[PDB]
């Protein structure tokens, strides 16, 4: 049920069977035996369980957090606003970690899927992960074990001052 | 079963031990039986040559030189009997050996499984318990005033007396307990 | 004249090749007999307790108690700050710490210098 | 209790008492040198591994090759049969060290010589299509590669 | 010629 | 947190008013139920801590330690039953009361929201531990060990009290939440340097640091089994918990000041693991291994990186379990043969087979066989240090090798070889001892399946 | 050689040791405490074989295939297969085809 | 391989009979090599070595020197191999 | 191994250097040289998932061999002729590389001959 | 494709069922070993299916069934890499384990804890399967350490033997020294590539640096008993012969070579690491073959042969020919396992006798074992069209036809000659000649388990190389054309070694005695590496521990510094304060002094 856009997979191109020999193919008969002995019972069991699940269907919801004022707009020593903003920053930290995870999963799946042509046919995913890794490292790397919204803000300010100096 | 050692090894015993070591190492070098027999007869002749030397100083010097020759000529990997010290099977069954006192701690149900054996074990326990006092008395009597000057232990002097300090030797775990 | 066997600390001299085993005197034989006497007395005491049908428990060996005490308790009471003890203690206690400080500090300072000069590769180093 | 190890013996009477305590002959008993290292009264027994002791003798403790009441070497745990062994070797220790280290050094030196003169076959470099597989080997597709051309011999 | 096997109590 | 605290307090009246026969049974049952209650704390919101009240809060760091303490109490009672059987009813009740007071103090220390209250409860643990060691120890050296433990810890702690009062005066609050949220950076001045030293040194003493670890061997060797269990599993971990908590205040100076303690811990881990190789007493060997692992934890805390902190938490929990189990396994042999000399009892695998398997599993966990939580923590710490300096791998790998060597040397010497002939008092292992070993081992192996529980807040 | 005391002692120990060894011999009775399974002739020929086959291979295969149903659908990228090699041949989905130039000189 | 006492005696007498220096006819279980037969010490060493090779177990030198009789060899082998019949 | 003998024991300048090869330009000598022709298309090699080392001028025979092997299975002895074709192509390429080595040898000797001509 | 994953996972899961049933009553019953063997055989039969699917269509897969834990940007999950290496090695290892267990049933029948032996063997197989089928470095580490621990347990199967415990500790020590490199590689990959999965590691590390590859090489040297860490494998023969044949002969030792093969894409980039691997392989081959030449224990000889073959595989890796290295692993499994089983049969027949000098004239006494050993030795020595010919002959030809360190190539050829030499040694001393074993003759090879177990491996040795080589897809460009002498170099060297070994062995018959040469001492003493290396470092480390860390610092100097000195100062001050004089005249003067000093100092 996973979204294809979030988890892209290249279209599957499977060569058609083109036997050139009289000898029976063992894999075909073994696979038919597997289908009959295993796949059919498994499919029937899953059919029964899915019927049971459909009999009592209940839903769970994905929580939505409204955006709250950031640390930049929080006054000094304003522990309420600082607490709200820091919790928001931590949630965003987790979300960015998950984003990096998704891109890395794309990377590994591409490495496996392409095969011996991984170096060339996986370039786009590698570029995506390179961009994401650079962004993530700049935003969150080196903050330390006691990472806080204030420290990330200070790092961003340091980076911006360095950029202004580069502007000269 | 090992006999009590002596304070020193006599010159004859040292020569005999050198002879045995030389023959075994030669057999290690001489893998085939025929070559071993030929060179072993040679070694026996070598010992016989100075078998009857009268001067003890000369014989001692000969033994020393022979030991030096042995150390130079020892086989780097001498054959070791499988169960001998240094052998492949030395102490292999040690873990399987279990002391007799362990059976006393068996649960009564376990001892029930082997009734006749435990009856016989009770008989042996009675024998040891009766014999201990007489064994201590005999050891005290035979012991010299200064103290025991050798590890040897006296045999049973009179009928109805077990050899002193006999329990562990008699009841030692079987060589192949399984 | 086969080459002689140079004994070492991890290669003890074989008794067969012991220069003293072939120069024996009356006193040496007497000493050997006395040593056997000591061993025989100790073995007699041990075997008497070991074959006692009433004994139940360990046969406390004083030698083991002495070994443990000497290796743990007796050390400091019989220690005196001496030139050898003091110098060896200094070297083997504080010497390694300063060596490892030098090593790690130099490495870390180099790394920090490279980072400052933007001349270090952390393209995918996003998990510290 | 007097049985416990004590200070370094200085008077001859203290040496005799220490020898009696450790169940040793007075002549045999030699204390560790009194250098403040904590050995104190404990005997300085010969540095022989438990392997060296006669296997055939019926020791009080067979595995350790030790006897009840015998003075225990200060480094017995180091010298147990599992741990270091000092038994005499067929060849001299110095000869073994020289031979082994020489073999290792010669092997490494010959490897260096081989690196200096590495074996190969009388063949030219392998030729690969499409500019040495520049695209296949990860080269930038947009940036046109410097052309590599292989001609028929 | 079965021989009794001396082993520790396994009941517990 | 009162859901746990109040029942623990009620444990005391139950123990005192219980019948002479039923003291151990009631204490064990209700302590186990309390531990079951503590499992609710493991459910931790990722972003924020569980702020139950002004006084008490729990996070992903405190929760595992609280669960560990609540679990440890029943195991301690089970282990201590045997040697206190001869003791009179009043003394047995007093011993149980000391254990219960220790649990109460540890829980309040872990859940306390104010550094001064944390200090009061963290120092308060000395009294029950000191009483246990010096009243129910079996050796004449129990008193000297108690003096060393008490004075090492107090000499470390008191400057911490002064520093905390000074912080209260300057910042205005010692509540951890406010301190974390405000947390102004420190400056590199001699006064701030000494404040950093005062804050760190008490926890550095509690977590045996090389040069300040002398109390640990004496106390663990000379203490009763329960006291050794608490000291290894929980009391050492108080230092790690405090150091992880306290490090927020000392942000910048930690880089400059870490090097002495970092070097001391890194070299001391090798030194103590080597010490374990040549130890002649089983308890002392276990204690030195504890010292080495806590040195690893100290390195993790000083580096101050998220992976290092996760490894530190995981290692704290895993080591507490493994060291407690090892102490109990040694205590069984001590009770049977009444000596702590390793050589004296040999070949115990033939005599006591299942205890041999318990020893094998404990030693494997000690040497960090994966996927043990011990290995998870050690590996995370090792990776964090590798980031800190690639050269760190040499010492850490050497320590891993030495740890494997000494653990398997203990296993081989105690449980392998020919049985000591003269010893005749070895008797079939009781269900109680095997149950204690299983209660130690099973939670440790199970925790591998879900390791996020012991990976700490930074997870 | 043996001293007379040594010979006498060793012979007495021999007698006692042999008596102990004979005592260690088990009697004809080794009482075993006395049917949870009521299958007295279980076809040793095939019933055990088919039961083992089902229990060890058939049940685990069913369980693992059901777990494949669970894990593949629940999580993307859980199972990733190397893209099948495509030679100048037809493809099932799009029925495409191509040939490899074939300009190659045939003789060899 | 029960290795009964009679088998041990038979094999020891086998080895001794195949020994040229010993004349087979006068060889007996109680024929002391030193006294009844004419074997010297080195012959004692050789015979002990032959026995240990025949049975595959090494007799320690201290015990080996004291055998001085075939029946002694048989009983010592029985003790080492735990032969009770 | 004799070429190594000439290279090391004899004059190094005369013998070609394997890493340096080919120093002389293709244009020198050889008045007209045709470009080596690769029958296999790049997309075909990528689709067949040929190893980069195996993506050589003889790749077409390898593609044919892989397809024959896939189709013939179960029979694994039915591709001997295609295997021979690919092996022969590899043999031709190896011979070409040897010819390159010989060309370098002779060219270096000619260069030395020019230097001799100066003196 | 759908059946592939299910069958591949079921093959591993089925093995665990006997471990789970160890808790049940079957463990108590005699049926447990047969149940474990049957489980292994069924697992092999199932494993054949995925192998056939791969042979048909190269259906490689990666299965991440369970998500263990996500650590910030790093996800650790249980992932199995069912690629060519795993899909092929699983059947080979399962077949070898099946034969070895059938043989063990006969060999270990007397052993009281036979059920424990079989359970430990199944556990080792499970750990090795984890090692082979791993897509994460952490899961591979789980398999690595599990194999090490199972080797420790099985090698010291007889806890009574002090030698066995020493061998187990030695194996653990060397393998842990290797594992230092494994930890280094894991840390480097996590820190730089931010992943422990092989796929991302390959993707990101286009040009792998040196440090992680050197750490992997150290781990491979530790597991495969390369020079410097080689002693553990020969000492491992202290364990029961089935344990040696299964783990320390054919399956466990190959792990390091398998570790390097798994990282072959990274290995290609770095030239220095390839050269180091080649040199280490050459050193191992030459040294181990030379040591084996003069060894008088059959198990020792076979173990040194295994070490030399591992060195040859490492050389193949150094030549940048990994798939050939994997093929050699596969074939060595068969023939070396069969050889060790034959040695076990000889040992059992001759009442636990392992010295070749005491074994002779067994060619007719044991016909089937003699046939199995002859076939195995021929395959090991590269007899054409046997299992060895398909792997070793190609390995040698590739080594010749490539840019290579000259001494490495020379050493490899000499090593092949020495392999022929020691095969001749075993055959000549044991099977040929006149019987030298003790009089009572108990030779009886007529056991169905022994005969069938050796039969399966004999058929595998004879025919497997052809089948595997033909079926596997071509993975290297062949060395088509080469000089005739280059092509025949392997046969020429092997035959020369055969001739020289046979000539020297015949000279033993001659009634001439010469005192041992120094070279013979060097070979027989294993190069003196054990004697000096197992004593000098151990003595120094333990003595340093006790003398310095335990006493000089912990018990003396630290105590003197912090506690003792402070207590002494306090005691002296207490003696000063409590002067115990109590005289009014004395301390009232102090009051006067105090008053004057106060008036001056504080105004």
């Amino acid at each position: 049920s996973w979204d294809k856009d979030v988890y892209p997979e290249p279209p599957r191109r499977t060569p058609a069977p083109a036997p050139q020999t009289s000898l029976p193919n063992p894999v075909t008969y073994l696979t038919k035996i597997f289908d009959l002995l295993v796949d059919r019972p498994v499919t029937l069991a899953r059919e029964f369980i899915e019927q049971q699940h459909a009999k009592n269907r209940y839903y769970y919801y994905h929580r939505e957090f409204r955006r709250v004022p950031d640390i930049t707009e929080c006054e000094e020593k304003d522990i309420l606003c600082m607490f709200e903003a820091e919790m928001q920053w931590r949630r965003d930290y987790k979300v960015d970690q998950e984003i990096v995870n998704i891109i890395q999963e794309r990377l590994k799946a591409c490495q496996q899927r392409e095969g011996e042509s991984y170096r060339q046919n996986c370039a786009k995913e590698l570029e995506q992960f390179t961009q994401v890794s650079k962004a993530f490292q700049d935003r969150y790397s080196d903050l330390g074990a006691h990472y806080s919204a204030r420290k990330c803000l200070a790092k961003q300010k340091q980076r911006m001052l360095a950029e202004r100096k580069a502007a000269k | 079963a090992f006999s009590a050692p002596a304070a020193y090894l006599t010159h004859q015993q040292k020569v005999l031990r050198l002879y045995k070591r030389a023959l075994r190492h030669l057999e290690s070098w001489c893998v085939h039986r025929d070559k071993y027999r030929y060179f072993a007869c040679l070694m026996r002749a070598r010992f016989d040559e100075h078998k009857n030397e009268k001067d003890m100083v000369k014989a001692t010097q000969l033994l020393r030189q022979a030991e030096e020759e042995f150390w130079y000529g020892q086989h780097p990997q001498p054959y070791i009997f499988p169960e001998s010290p240094g052998g492949t099977s030395y102490e292999r069954y040690e873990c399987y050996k279990v002391p007799e006192w362990c059976l006393d701690d068996w649960h009564p149900s376990e001892k029930a499984m082997y009734p006749d054996y435990f009856a016989k074990r009770e008989q042996w326990k009675r024998l040891r318990r009766e014999s201990w006092e007489r064994e201590v008395k005999q050891l005290q009597e035979e012991t010299p005033p200064g103290g025991p000057r050798t590890e040897a232990l006296p045999p049973a002097r009179k009928e109805g007396d077990l050899p002193p300090l006999w329990w562990h030797i008699v009841t030692r775990p079987r060589e192949r307990p399984m | 004249s086969f080459p002689k066997y140079k004994p070492s600390r991890l290669a003890t001299l074989p008794a067969t090749l012991d220069p003293a085993e072939y120069d024996i005197s009356p006193e040496t034989r007497k000493a050997q007999a006395e040593r056997l006497a000591i061993r025989s007395r100790l073995k007699r005491e041990y075997l008497l307790q070991y074959n006692d049908p009433n004994r139940l428990g360990v046969i406390e060996d004083p030698a083991l108690i002495r070994w443990t005490y000497a290796r743990s308790a007796n050390i400091y009471p019989n220690f005196r700050p001496t030139p050898k003890t003091s110098l060896l203690g200094a070297l083997f206690g504080i010497g390694p710490l300063f060596f490892w400080y030098y090593v790690f500090k130099t490495d870390r300072d180099k790394k920090e210098k490279l980072i400052q000069e933007g001349k270090l590769d952390q393209t995918f180093n996003i998990s510290y | 209790k007097d049985m416990f190890p004590g200070p370094y013996p200085k008077t001859p009477e203290e040496r005799a008492a220490a020898a009696k305590k450790y169940n040793m002959r007075v002549e045999d008993y030699e204390p560790y040198p009194d250098d403040g290292m904590g050995y104190g009264d404990y005997p300085k027994l010969p540095d022989r591994s438990q392997q060296e002791r006669d296997p055939w003798y019926d020791w009080d403790h067979p595995d350790l090759r030790l006897n009840w009441g015998e003075p225990i070497h200060w480094d017995l745990d180091m010298y147990i049969r599992n741990r270091v062994d000092t038994s005499p070797t067929p060849v001299s220790w110095n000869t073994m060290c020289k031979h082994l280290f020489g073999f290792v050094a010669f092997m490494l030196f010959m490897f260096w010589v081989g690196e200096i003169y590495p074996s190969y076959q009388p063949v030219g470099p392998k030729q690969y299509p499409y500019n040495d597989l520049y695209l296949e080997r990860g080269g930038d597709p947009t940036k046109e590669p410097e052309p590599v051309v292989h001609y028929e011999i | 010629k079965r021989l009794f096997i001396i082993k520790p109590s396994g009941f517990y | 947190m009162l859901k746990i605290i109040i029942p623990t307090t009620m444990l005391l009246p139950m123990t005192w008013m219980s019948k002479h026969n039923m003291i151990w049974i009631n204490a064990t049952v209700h302590s186990l139920l309390i531990s079951l209650i503590s499992l609710s704390l493991l459910n931790q919101l990722g972003e924020n801590s569980l702020n139950f009240s002004l006084t008490f809060f729990s996070d992903s760091l405190s929760a595992p330690l609280l669960v560990l303490t609540t679990w440890l109490l029943p195991l301690m009672l089970m282990a201590s039953q045997s040697h206190l059987s001869k003791e009179t009813t009043t003394r047995k009740k007093l011993y149980i009361t000391m254990l219960i007071l220790l649990q109460l103090f540890l829980i309040m220390t872990f859940t306390a929201t104010e550094l001064i209250l944390f200090y009061i409860l963290f120092e308060a643990t000395l009294v029950p531990t000191l009483i246990i060691i010096t009243r129910w120890g079996n050796q004449t050296e129990r008193l000297n060990a108690g003096l060393y433990f008490l004075f090492y810890t107090l000499a470390g702690s008191l400057p911490l009290l002064v520093a905390l009062v000074y912080i209260q005066n300057t910042t205005g609050s010692l509540n951890f939440l406010i301190i974390h949220y405000w947390s102004h950076p420190l400056s590199n001045s001699w006064s701030n340097i000494f404040m950093w030293l005062a804050c760190i040194m008490a926890f550095m003493v509690k977590m045996p640091l090389y040069g300040l670890h002398l109390w640990l061997p004496k106390a663990h060797v000379e203490a009763p089994i329960a006291g050794s269990m608490v000291l290894a599993a929980v009391l050492l971990k108080l230092g790690g918990y405090g150091m992880m908590r306290i490090t927020t205040i000392l942000n910048p100076l930690t880089n400059y000041m870490a090097y002495p303690f970092l070097m001391l811990s890194m070299w001391g881990m090798i030194m103590t693991s080597s010490i374990c190789l040549r130890q002649t007493d089983l308890k002392s060997l276990i204690a030195y291994s504890s010292v080495s692992h806590m040195a690893l934890v100290i390195v993790a805390i000083m580096i101050q990186t998220p992976w290092s902190f996760m490894g530190a938490t995981a290692l704290m929990i895993a080591h507490g379990l493994t060291s407690s189990m090892l102490f109990c396994l040694a205590n069984t042999n001590y009770e049977r043969v009444h000596s702590r000399t390793m050589i004296l009892a040999r070949g115990l695998q033939t005599l006591l087979p299942l205890m041999a398997t318990w020893w094998l599993m404990a030693s494997l966990t000690n040497l960090a066989l994966p996927p043990s939580i011990n290995l998870i923590g050690e590996l995370f710490i090792i990776t964090a240090s590798f980031s800190w300096s690639n050269i760190t791998i040499i010492l850490m790998g050497m320590n891993m090798m030495i740890t494997a060597l000494y653990s398997l040397y203990m296993l081989i010497t105690t449980q392998r070889g020919k049985y000591t002939h003269h010893i005749n008092n070895i008797k079939a292992s009781f269900t109680r001892e095997n149950a204690l070993m299983a209660l130690h081992i099973l939670p440790l192996l199970l925790l591998t399946l879900n390791p996020k529980m012991i990976l700490g807040p930074l997870y | 050689g043996y001293t007379p005391d040594e010979k006498l002692r060793l012979q007495q120990l021999r007698e006692l040791r042999r008596r102990w060894l004979k005592d260690q011999e088990l009697s004809p009775r080794e009482p075993v405490l006395p049917l949870q399974d009521g299958a007295p002739w279980v076809i040793y020929k095939t019933y055990r074989h088919s039961i083992f086959a089902v229990t060890h291979v058939l049940i685990p295969v069913w369980i693992i295939h059901y777990y494949l149903k669970y894990h593949v659908t629940a999580k993307p990228y859980t199972v990733v297969e190397r893209k099948p090699r495509i030679f100048p041949g037809d493809t099932i989905l799009e029925t495409g085809e191509v040939i490899p130039l074939m300009k190659e000189f045939p003789d060899q | 391989p029960p290795l009964t006492l009679e088998a041990i005696k038979d094999r020891v007498l086998y080895v001794l009979k195949l020994y040229d220096k010993i004349d087979p006819e006068k060889l007996s279980v109680n024929s002391h090599f030193m006294k009844d037969l004419g074997l010297d010490s080195l012959d004692q060493v050789e015979i002990i070595m032959a026995m240990e090779d025949e049975f595959g177990f090494e007799i320690p030198d201290i015990d080996a020197e004291k055998l001085m009789c075939p029946q002694e060899i048989v009983d010592y082998i029985a003790d080492k191999k735990d032969v009770y019949e | 191994g004799a070429h190594l003998a000439r290279r090391y024991l004899g004059d190094a300048s005369k013998e070609p250097d394997p890493l340096r090869m080919p120093t002389f330009p293709p244009d020198y000598g050889f008045p007209e040289r045709k470009e080596r022709e690769m029958v296999a298309t790049q997309q075909e090699m990528n689709d067949a998932q040929l190893m980069l080392q195996q993506r050589d001028y003889c790749a077409h025979y390898l593609i044919q061999l892989l397809k024959c092997k896939r189709d013939s299975f179960p029979n694994f002895l039915a591709c001997k002729h295609e295997q021979h074709d690919w092996d022969y192509c590899e043999h031709l390429d190896y011979v070409k590389r040897m010819k390159e080595f010989e060309r370098e040898r002779r060219l270096l000797q000619r260069k030395k001959r020019r230097e001799q001509r100066e003196a | 494709m759908n059946p592939f994953a299910s069958l591949t996972l079921t093959t591993l899961i089925i093995l665990t069922i006997p471990i789970m049933m160890s808790n049940s009553n079957i463990y108590k019953t005699n049926l447990y070993p047969n149940y474990v063997k049957t489980t292994v055989s069924y697992a092999f039969t199932l494993s054949l299916v995925p192998l056939l699917m791969f042979m048909h269509t190269g259906q490689e897969m990666i299965i991440s069934n369970w998500h263990w834990m996500t650590l910030q940007t790093v996800e650790l999950s249980l992932s199995f890499k069912m690629d060519y290496f795993s899909v092929m090695f699983i059947p080979v290892a399962l077949f070898v384990t099946w034969s070895i267990m059938e043989f063990s049933m006969w060999y270990m029948h007397s052993d009281p804890f036979i059920n424990r032996f079989f359970k430990y063997l199944v556990l080792f197989l499970i750990t090795m399967m984890i090692l082979v089928t791993a897509n994460n470095l952490f899961q591979l580490f789980i398999g690595w350490e599990g194999v090490g621990i199972m080797s420790f347990l099985l090698i010291g199967w007889w806890h009574g033997r002090t030698d066995a415990n020493t061998a187990a500790l030695q194996a653990i020590l060397y393998n842990r020294i290797g594992d230092i490199g494994f930890v280094l590689s894991m840390a480097w990959f996590l820190t730089h590539s931010n992943a422990w999965d092989l796929q991302q590691i390959f993707m990101l590390n286009n040009e792998c640096p040196n440090m992680p590859l050197i750490g992997l090489l150290l781990a491979a040297a530790g597991k495969s008993a390369q020079f410097g860490l080689h002693p553990w494998l020969p000492s491992a023969m202290e364990g029961p012969t089935p344990v040696s044949a299964l783990l320390h002969s054919s399956t466990m030792v190959v792990a390091g070579v398998f570790l390097l093969i798994r990282f072959y894409p990274l290995m290609e980039t770095n030239k220095l690491v390839q050269t180091m691997t080649l040199c280490l392989g050459a050193i191992t081959t030459l040294f181990t073959a030379l040591c084996a030449i003069t060894q008088n224990d059959i198990k020792k000889i076979v173990a040194f042969s295994t070490s030399s073959q591992l060195g040859l595989m490492m050389v193949t890796i150094g030549i940048n020919q990994p798939h050939l290295a994997f093929l050699h692993i596969c074939m060595h499994a068969f023939f070396k396992a069969m050889l060790f089983m034959c040695s076990g049969s000889i040992i059992h027949s001759l009442n636990d006798e392992q010295d070749i000098r005491k074994m002779g004239g067994l060619y007719k006494a044991m016909p089937f074992t003699t046939t199995a050993l002859i076939i195995g030795s021929l395959a090991l020595t590269g007899m054409p069209y046997l299992t060895g010919f398909y792997s070793k002959d190609l390995i040698i030809e590739a080594v010749n036809m490539s840019y290579t360190n000259a001494w490495a190539l020379l050493m490899t050829l000499i090593a092949t000659s020495l392999t022929a030499a020691y095969s001749t040694r075993i055959i000549f001393f044991a099977f040929l000649g006149k019987p030298r074993f003790p009089p009572l003759v108990l030779i009886n090879e007529n056991n169905p388990l022994l005969i069938n177990s050796i039969k399966r491996l004999l058929i595998g040795s004879i025919f497997a190389g052809f089948i595997i080589s033909n079926n596997i897809p071509p993975m290297t460009v062949p060395n088509t054309t080469m000089p005739l002498y280059m092509k025949m170099t392997a046969l020429i060297v092997t035959i020369m070694g055969f001739m020289l070994a046979l000539e020297l062995n015949n000279t033993t018959y001659y009634l001439k005695f010469k005192y041992p040469s120094q070279t013979y001492k060097f070979s027989n003493m294993l190069g003196y590496y054990p004697s000096i290396m197992h004593r000098l470092p151990t003595y120094h480390n333990l003595s340093m521990s006790q003398k310095s860390a335990s006493s000089l610092l912990d018990l003396i100097w630290l105590e003197t510094i912090l506690p003792k000195t402070t207590s002494f100062i306090q005691m002296k001050m207490s003696i000063m304060v409590s002067n115990q004089k109590g005289l009014i005249k004395l301390y009232f003067l102090s009051f006067l002094i105090t008053i004057m000093i106060s008036m001056t100092l504080f105004n």
